[PDB]
């Protein structure tokens, strides 16, 4: 079972403190640290510091300005960063990690991407793709959705709840007007469609939204 | 069992305690001091056996105030317990003796 | 603090090939020395401890070795799905560090993309948008160029472009291309054309589709 | 006497794999590590692993891929080295040597030649080379052996079965059609040949054949 759970988003207006959580489960001992380090996009892993749980002290990377406080919950095993005063040099993704007081991180959470903006939170708008009815089968079919007019990152997107992964491209989001859009193309077998149903999950963390959208041939 | 022997019993297990509480306390008065080595559990339990015996062979050792305290608890444990086996070692012989005597 | 560096940044092998990644300390730290594994949009996985150690659950093809500030991981034969950026991590002295990363590119045989138009659903067209998308998928090598084209005539605002990255499942690399007008311009064209120009092949690959 | 004993060569097949022996001799203490060592043509030296005998554990070169298995058989002072699995790559001399536990490599084996080939064994036609008729002879006179078509690589050749060493030229082999050819050159003063005999002897580890060709002037 997953170790370590952090929640998938959080929007901080520039100025603003927010507290990120780890819960985790598993084997625990007196000797565990947990870790948090920080991602910017497209760069490396930074490490910002760290906590040993049934002790309460937390040690900070000293090469950078700090922005966290760590602090944890034994009776609830949650481990928490509070990140205060942000601006948009804080927007990154925040991994929390466990330790067995070894040296490695043996696991890692899924991370909580952390957006500072002024910006509202906007669920996005999943919509059909469904090929043309002048467009010639192969013995494949590409089908997918568009996901556009979401705020802020990030969006998670499966297709037939997950059991269908292989022949799945999702692109990245493109940033216009304080406004996200990117789409899912997924490849099956052109004599599967329509007999087996093909629908896409997006999921946004942000607005705590889930919705489903099944392709079908046009009218 | 006499008292020698009960006494030096006692203080191997107390030792013990000594070695695995110090080798918790060293890593948390370690972390947070910048070129620390004394940092993860394993190594710091083998740091405080070597230290405990009084060998030192320096390829492990605190930097911070507090990891010096636990150090000298450390030395001072393993110091008074394997004088204590000295002790009673003695003990022993002399016993021993007085009875080889007549005694 | 200890100072990792991973040269080069990147790293192109061809498929089933041994790699080897690179990683220096600027001190020596013994053996002190871990291996993470991080894929496009997933989180980093831990592939070799204390320099040379498996990890349960790794495949056999990973390794290590090294000790004092030069270290290496290697991959025998190389797949698609070790596409990732790779990062070392010392633990010998207080704070960790990590080293800068080096990401793993596979140089596949030449692929021609699959090209695939979608005309604005009806549920868009209800909020008064339309959105004419384009999927150029599975090419290599990655330099690809697309051209819209309404009515037989070149279009170039309201598109944007996007490019994944290598894809771990076959080295490959889509892009899509959005052309994104308002019901009113959308109603008022006919024909939208993609055109995909890719090494592959001297003529574009095109896909049509009328409004009708 | 030679302390350790290596088989002359091994043939074997891309995907096989084979079991090099080496049996030593002369003293023998607990605290004696075997080692092997590969070396490819025109290369260096390279470091495979050791074993224990007396505990029987071995260690490997962390830095290449393991091909090699180690073992030892105390009753028959014999040592063991398993490659499986081979390719080209794997073709080469390996090696075993003898380290008295104190860093240096006393002795070496005279080394066994593997070679990753799918072709098969074939042991070499030895010719005479004798001067033509018309060939004036100086105070020394030049004879020598033609070896080709064997396989695989190597063979041993020697003069009068070796009693004759200085004046002996024998050039590398060269491959041709899955087949190799070398010839031995000897020079040994014009007085002395035919009255003293000359022959040359070939060993071919891997046919186990070994033919002896006497010199003698032609017709
Ligand atoms: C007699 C004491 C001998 C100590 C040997 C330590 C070797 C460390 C190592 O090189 O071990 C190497 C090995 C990895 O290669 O580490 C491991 O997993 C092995 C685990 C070793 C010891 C247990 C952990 C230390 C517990 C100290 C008390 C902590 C209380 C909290
Ligand atoms: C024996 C000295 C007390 C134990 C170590 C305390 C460390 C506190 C944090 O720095
Ligand atoms: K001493």
């Amino acid at each position: 079972q997953v170790q370590l759970q952090q929640p998938g988003a959080e929007l901080v207006k520039p100025g603003a403190s927010v507290k990120l959580s780890c819960k985790a489960s598993g084997y625990t001992f007196t000797s565990d640290w947990i870790h948090w380090v920080k991602q910017r996009p497209g760069h490396g892993l930074e490490w910002i510091g760290e906590i040993i749980p049934s002790y309460g002290r937390a040690n900070y990377n000293e090469k950078i300005q700090k922005k966290a406080t760590l602090t944890a919950d034994k009776s609830s095993s949650t481990a928490f960063m509070q990140l205060s005063s942000l601006t948009s040099e804080d927007s990154a993704v925040y991994y929390c990690a466990r330790e067995r007081g070894d040296g490695y991180f043996a696991v890692w959470g899924a991370g909580t991407t952390v957006t500072v903006s002024s910006a509202k939170t906007t669920p996005p708008s999943v919509y059909p793709l469904a090929p043309g009815s002048a467009a010639q089968t192969n013995s494949m079919v590409t089908l997918g959705c568009l996901v556009k007019g979401y705020f802020p990152e990030p969006v998670t997107v499966t297709w037939n709840s997950g059991s269908l992964s292989s022949g799945v491209h999702t692109f990245p989001a493109v940033l216009q007007s304080d406004l996200y859009t990117l789409s899912s193309s997924v490849t099956v077998p052109s004599s599967s469609w329509p007999s087996e149903t093909v629908t896409c999950n997006v999921a946004h963390p942000a607005s705590s939204t889930k919705v489903d959208k099944k392709i079908v041939p046009r009218d | 069992s006499a008292l020698h022997w009960r006494a030096a019993g006692a203080a191997t297990v107390l030792l013990v305690i000594v070695l695995l509480a110090g080798s918790y306390l060293a890593v948390l008065a370690e972390r947070g001091a910048p070129g620390a080595q004394l940092i993860t559990y394993p190594r710091a339990l083998w740091w405080s056996v070597e230290t405990a015996t009084t060998v030192g062979y320096g390829d492990l050792y605190p930097v911070t105030l507090w990891g010096r305290c636990v150090a000298v608890v450390v030395m001072v444990a393993g110091i008074t317990s394997f004088g204590l086996v000295t002790a009673a070692l003695a003990t022993w012989f002399v016993g021993r003796e007085q009875e080889r005597r007549g005694h | 603090d200890i100072l990792l560096t991973q040269s080069p940044a990147i790293l192109s092998v061809s498929p089933g090939e041994r790699v080897s990644f690179s990683c220096r300390a600027s001190q020596s730290i013994g053996t002190d020395i871990h291996w993470y594994q991080q894929r496009t949009n997933g989180s980093p996985r831990l592939l070799i401890k204390y320099a040379s150690e498996s990890i349960s659950g790794i495949p056999s093809r990973f390794s290590g070795s090294g000790s004092g500030t030069d270290f290496t991981l290697s991959i025998n034969s190389v797949e698609s799905e070790d596409i990732a950026n790779y990062y070392c991590q010392q633990s010998n002295r207080w704070p960790f560090t990590f080293g800068s990363g080096t990401k793993l590119e596979i140089k596949r045989a030449d692929a021609a993309p699959t090209v695939s138009i979608f005309p604005p659903s009806s549920e868009q067209l209800t909020s008064g948008g339309a959105s004419v998308v384009c999927f150029l998928n599975n090419f290599y090598p990655k330099d690809i160029n697309v051209k819209w084209k309404i009515d037989g005539s070149e279009r170039q605002n309201g598109v944007l472009n996007s490019w994944t990255d290598q894809d771990s499942k076959d080295s490959t690399y889509s892009m899509s291309s959005t052309l994104t007008l308002t019901k009113d311009e959308y109603e008022r064209h006919n024909s939208y054309t993609c055109e995909a120009t890719h090494k592959t092949s001297t003529s574009p690959i095109v896909k049509s589709f009328n409004r009708n």
